[PDB]
C-alpha cells in the first residue's frame, strides 16, 4: 500500500461541511421533474413586489386589525399641518415589520441598497388637493414646518391627476441611520355636495435592483 | 459591491440543524418516523413556498446521559415507505433483507446515511386543499428510523442520541406569504381565533416618529 | 522667489523642489481650494511641542465648517505648509511629522483630543503623549526644519481609510506633531519668541 | 550571501501560539470571545503596523488538569458577530441551527477550525481615532466560542482546554513606531505617566566606551 | 477500495505546519479589498529609514529624558580632544537600543550587512570650525590621540558648508567585533558676538541595501 | 471521501525506512554551500592508499 498520514483533524463532526455520503438505496430511481411554473432561483426575486406597510400602527387599533393599513385625510384639517411620519428601517420594529421585505431581513445581519415607497389614493373622483412627500436625509434633522422640509429633497403630489407617486429612497445600510419620510398638507381638502368628506391612502415598499445582503443568522 | 450568492435557494437551506432527540432508557426500541414540521423553526422557513424537491442527509451522534462512552455495538434500521414497522424487540422485521441498515459502534465516529428523493409524485407539497378518499392531508411519506441495541438480553446502559439532518439540492416553486401566528397541531394550519397577535408593534401618536 | 495664488487667496514662497509625498502616492478621484491659514504659535525658549487633529481644525472657519456640518460622507486629500521666521543668530531644530490615527492616552475629554483650530500642547514629549517613543517617529512621512539653512516644509497627504467614504465630525483621520527637538537659544536683547504658521490647502476634495 | 525570505510579511506570522487557557470544573460552560490583545506578545507585534487583514486557524488541545484521557463526547460551538450567546447550560441557542458546531472526543487527535475574514470594512484596525456614536474603540468583533459537554447530567470529569491559534494570508499597511512602555488595559494606549522608563541603558561617562 | 498504510508521524500536533483546514463558514463571501496607499510587503523596507541614535545616555538624564537625543559642543573646550564615542553593535544595549534597526534586531538572531550613520548639525549660522570623525576598524584599538586616528578611516567635516555628513561603516556581522566611532576636536569652535556659545548634534542611523537576517526568535 | 483500507503493517517502526517526514522549521533557509576541496564519495577511495 501507498504511505499514508493522520493530520490532526480526524473523527470530527463539522455541521457545515459539503461532504459526499454513501446512499442508502443504490437502485432506486427517483421519479424525473417535470416543469412547473413559477420557479424560485433566488431569495432576491422575492423582495422585489409591493407589499402593504403598516403606517397607522397606533394603540388603539390592536382591537379592529383591520383599520392598520390605512391612514386617512380629511376636510377638517388646515393647511401646512404634518399629516404622518415613520423611520425608513427595513430592519428594526415599527411599521416595516409588516411587509416582504422586512421579514426578510430578519434572517441576515447586513444589508445595503435603495428603496422605493410607492403611494396610492383611495378617494372619491370629484375630489382633489395636494400633498408634499419630504425625505429627510440620514443624519439630519426633522422639519418643523414645511417651508424647511420644501428645501430638502421632496415630491409635489396632486391626487387630481396622478392616482399614485413613487419615491426613491437612495441609499441606507448597516452594520443610527434614519431616512425619516414626512407627509405634509400642501393644500386643504376640497370637495363637492355628494362626495364624502374623508379619504384614505395605503403605501407600498418594496426594494431596487441593487439590493443585497449576507451573512445568513436564524431569528 | 458584492455577489448574490448569500441569497440563493441552496445556501438558505444548508447547516444540517437538530430535528429529533431519543432517549432509550433501562421495551428497548424506537420507533422515529421522518418529518421536517415537528419544530418551529424550519417549519416557518420550509412554508415559504408551496412545492419543494430534496434528498436528506442524516447523522447520529450517540453517547450516554452524560457524556461518557462505552464499547456497545448499536443497529440503526431504515424502513421505505410501505413496509411494516417493527413491532417488538425481537420481530421478524428486524432480519428482512430489504429494509437496509447500518451497524455502528459507541467509540465510533457517527453515522452518515443519505435518503434519496422518495415521492411517487414530481415534487413534496405542504399543502393539499383536497381530501384523500378524512384530513386534508397529503401522502408524501419519507420513511422511518429504528434504532436498537444489538443482543438477545437488556444491555445495562441507557443510551441517548440526536439525529441532525442536512438538506442537499433544493428546488422551490410558487412563494407564499409567511406564516405570522403561533402553531398548535402539526397536520393543520390552525391558529387562535379568540386573539389576533398584530404583526407590527404599537406607537402612541402617527407623528410620534 | 515667488507669489502662489490659488482662490481669493494668496501665499509668497520661493521656488523650493522639495516636496515629500507621503507614501509615493498623488491624491486623485474615482474612489474650497484655497489657502487657509491657522493661528502663528509662539516658540518660546521651553515650549514642548503641539499637535493638530485633522479635519477637525476645518471645522469652524471657511465654508468648509458648513460643509463638514451639513454634508455627512467626506473624502479628501490634504497639502500642508508650514514654515518658521527667525534670523541669522538664532539656533534650533524641529521635526514636524504627519501620523495616520493618532490616538492619545490618559496619564481624556474632548476639548483635548478635538482641540479645533487653535491647537493643544504635549505634556510629555519624549513619548508623545501616546506610550510610543520620540526616537522612532520618523518611520512616517516627516520633514526637518533646521534653522541654519532652510525655513520651510510642506508634506503632500493623500486620503488613508479602510472605507471609501466616512463622516467629517466624528472621525479624525491623521494628526501632525511640531516637536522641539534642539530647543532654542539666543543671546540677550534679541526676540525672545519665534512665529511658526501652518498653512492648509485640500486638494481633490469630495462630498456626499 | 542569502535570500530575503525570512524578513517576509508572512514568515513574520507564522508558528501558532497559545492564545487562551480554559479550565472548566466539576455552571458548565464557558464564553472565550476572540481577541488578539490580551498577551503582551502579539500585541507589541501586531501594533507595529495599522491596517492588518488575515484569517485565523484555530486547534483545541484538550485534557484533564494531570495529563490524562477519559471517553468524553465535547462540542465547540462558534458564535458569528450579530448572534446572542448562550446564557444557561440548556439555552436554546445551543441548538441554533445558524451557528455551527463541532463534536470531538477527548480520546481524539485535536479539532482545527479556520474562520475567514469577518469584518465589514476592508481591513482590521487597531487603532480608532474618533467615536463610535463613548470609549474610541473599532468595530471589528471577530466572534466568540462556546464549550460544554453534551449530556443533560453534571459530568464527573473536571476539564482543561488550551486553545492554539495560526494567522494566514497576512497584509498590512501604514508602519507605526513600537511601543516602548508597559500596558495598563486592553482598550486604551494608556500608560504610567509618573514615571517614564527610558529607552536605553546608562552610562556613565559619554566618552567612556 | 485501495490499499493505504499508516506511517509512523500520525495524530501528532505540530505547530508549524502549513496545513488547509476545513472552513467554518463555506458560503460566506469576505468583504473585497481596495487600494489603501503604504503597503510592507517586506520588514527591511522599515529597516532603511533614518531614525535618531541616543548617544547622550548618562545617568543623570534618566529624570529628564528629552535631553537625551543631542549632544554638546562648546567653546571652552580645547582642540584635538575627544568629543563623544560609541560601540557599532545594533544587537546590545547602548545607543543602538533606542533606534528601529536595534529594536527588529531582537526579533531575530543572526544578521549581517552594512550600515550608514549621518550626522547633523544644529548650531547658528555664523559659526563654524572642523569636526573629525574616525572609524576603529573591528578587533583594534581605541586610538588615545588624534594623530594616530588620522591614519585610520576618518571624514573631515566642517560645518561651515555643510550641515551633514554620512559615513559608511564597511561591514558588521553576528553569530567581540566593535565598530568604534569617536568624534575628535579638529579645530576649536569659533563664533561672533551675538550668537550662543554651544550647539548640539544629533545623530542618525540606518541600514543599507545589504542588510538581511534570519533565524526569527522572540524577545 | 474515496474508499479506503488498512493493510496489515500499520503503526510499526521500522528503523530503516527511507520515508520523508515534517520539518520543523519550513520557514529557514540553510547556508548554501561552497566549495572545499577533497570530498569523499566513495569509502573505496579510501581503500586505495
Amino acid at each position: 500500500g501507498i504511505p499514508t498520514e493522520l493530520k490532526p483533524g480526524t473523527n470530527q463532526f463539522l455541521t457545515t461541511d459539503d461532504g459526499v455520503s454513501a446512499p442508502i438505496l443504490p437502485g432506486f430511481h427517483p421519479t424525473p421533474p417535470i416543469h412547473i411554473p413559477g420557479e424560485v432561483h433566488n431569495l432576491l426575486e422575492i423582495c422585489r413586489v409591493e407589499t402593504i406597510l403598516e403606517v397607522n400602527n397606533l394603540k388603539t387599533n390592536e382591537t379592529t386589525p383591520m383599520q392598520r393599513l390605512c391612514f386617512p385625510v380629511s376636510v377638517q384639517s388646515k393647511t401646512g399641518e404634518l399629516c404622518a411620519a415613520f423611520r425608513a428601517d427595513p430592519g428594526r420594529d415599527g411599521p416595516w415589520q409588516s411587509t416582504i421585505l422586512g421579514q426578510l431581513c430578519r434572517y441576515y445581519t447586513q444589508w445595503s441598497g435603495s428603496l422605493e415607497v410607492t403611494f396610492m389614493f383611495a378617494g372619491s373622483f370629484m375630489a382633489t388637493g395636494k400633498m408634499l412627500i419630504a425625505y429627510t436625509p440620514p443624519g439630519g434633522n426633522v422639519p418643523a414646518d414645511r417651508i424647511t422640509a420644501m428645501l430638502g429633497t421632496h415630491v409635489i403630489w396632486d391626487f387630481g391627476l396622478q392616482s399614485s407617486v413613487t419615491l426613491v429612497v437612495p441609499w441606507i445600510s448597516n452594520t443610527y441611520t434614519t431616512g425619516i419620510i414626512t407627509i405634509w398638507y400642501q393644500t386643504n381638502y376640497v370637495v363637492p355636495i355628494g362626495a364624502p368628506t374623508t379619504a384614505y391612502i395605503v403605501a407600498l415598499a418594496a426594494a431596487q435592483d441593487n439590493f443585497t445582503m449576507k451573512l445568513c443568522k436564524d431569528t | 459591491h458584492h455577489s448574490t450568492q448569500e441569497t440563493a435557494i441552496g445556501n438558505f437551506f444548508s447547516r444540517a440543524g437538530l430535528v429529533s432527540i431519543i432517549t432509550m432508557p433501562t421495551d428497548g426500541y424506537v420507533n422515529w418516523d421522518i418529518d421536517l414540521m415537528g419544530y418551529a423553526q424550519l417549519r416557518r422557513k420550509c412554508e415559504l413556498f408551496t412545492y419543494m424537491r430534496f434528498d436528506a442527509e442524516f447523522t447520529f451522534v450517540v453517547a450516554k446521559p452524560n457524556g461518557v462512552l462505552v464499547p456497545q455495538l448499536l443497529q440503526y434500521m431504515y424502513v421505505p415507505p410501505g413496509a411494516p414497522k417493527p413491532t417488538s424487540r425481537d420481530s421478524f422485521a428486524w432480519q428482512t433483507a430489504t429494509n437496509p441498515s447500518v451497524f455502528v459502534k459507541m467509540t465510533d465516529p457517527p453515522a452518515q446515511v443519505s435518503v434519496p428523493f422518495m415521492s411517487p409524485a414530481s415534487a413534496y407539497q405542504w399543502f393539499y386543499d383536497g381530501y384523500p378518499t378524512y384530513g386534508q392531508c397529503p401522502n408524501n411519506m419519507m420513511g422511518t428510523f429504528s434504532i436498537r441495541t444489538v443482543g438477545t438480553e437488556k444491555s445495562p446502559h441507557s443510551i441517548t442520541l440526536r439525529v441532525y439532518m442536512r438538506i442537499k439540492h433544493v428546488r422551490a416553486w410558487i412563494p407564499r406569504p409567511l406564516r405570522n401566528q403561533p402553531y398548535l397541531f402539526k397536520t393543520n394550519p390552525n391558529y387562535k381565533g379568540n386573539d389576533i397577535k398584530c404583526t407590527s408593534t404599537s406607537r402612541d401618536k402617527i407623528t410620534t416618529l | 522667489v515667488a507669489q502662489l495664488t490659488i482662490g481669493n487667496s494668496t501665499i509668497t514662497t520661493q521656488e523650493a523642489a522639495n516636496i515629500v509625498i507621503a507614501y509615493g502616492e498623488w491624491p486623485e478621484y474615482c474612489p474650497v481650494n484655497r489657502f487657509f491659514t491657522l493661528d502663528t504659535k509662539s516658540w518660546a525658549k521651553d515650549s514642548k511641542g503641539w499637535y493638530w487633529k485633522f479635519p477637525d481644525v476645518l471645522t469652524e472657519v471657511g465654508v468648509f465648517g458648513q460643509n463638514a456640518q451639513f454634508h455627512y460622507l467626506y473624502r479628501s486629500g490634504f497639502c500642508v505648509h508650514v514654515q518658521c521666521n527667525a534670523s541669522k543668530f538664532h539656533q534650533g531644530a524641529l521635526l514636524v511629522a504627519v501620523l495616520p490615527e493618532y490616538v492619545l492616552g490618559t496619564i481624556p475629554p474632548y476639548a483635548t483630543t478635538q482641540p479645533g483650530q487653535v491647537g493643544a500642547v504635549l505634556t510629555h514629549p519624549y513619548v508623545l503623549d501616546a506610550g510610543i517613543p520620540l526616537s522612532q517617529l520618523t518611520v512616517c512621512p516627516h520633514q526637518w526644519i533646521n534653522l541654519r539653512t532652510n525655513n520651510c516644509a510642506t508634506i503632500i497627504v493623500p486620503y488613508m481609510n479602510t472605507v471609501p467614504f466616512d463622516s467629517a465630525l466624528n472621525h479624525c483621520n491623521f494628526g501632525l506633531l511640531v516637536i522641539p527637538v534642539v530647543p532654542l537659544d539666543f543671546n540677550a536683547g534679541a526676540t525672545s519668541e519665534i512665529p511658526i504658521t501652518v498653512t492648509i490647502a485640500p486638494m481633490c476634495a469630495e462630498f456626499a
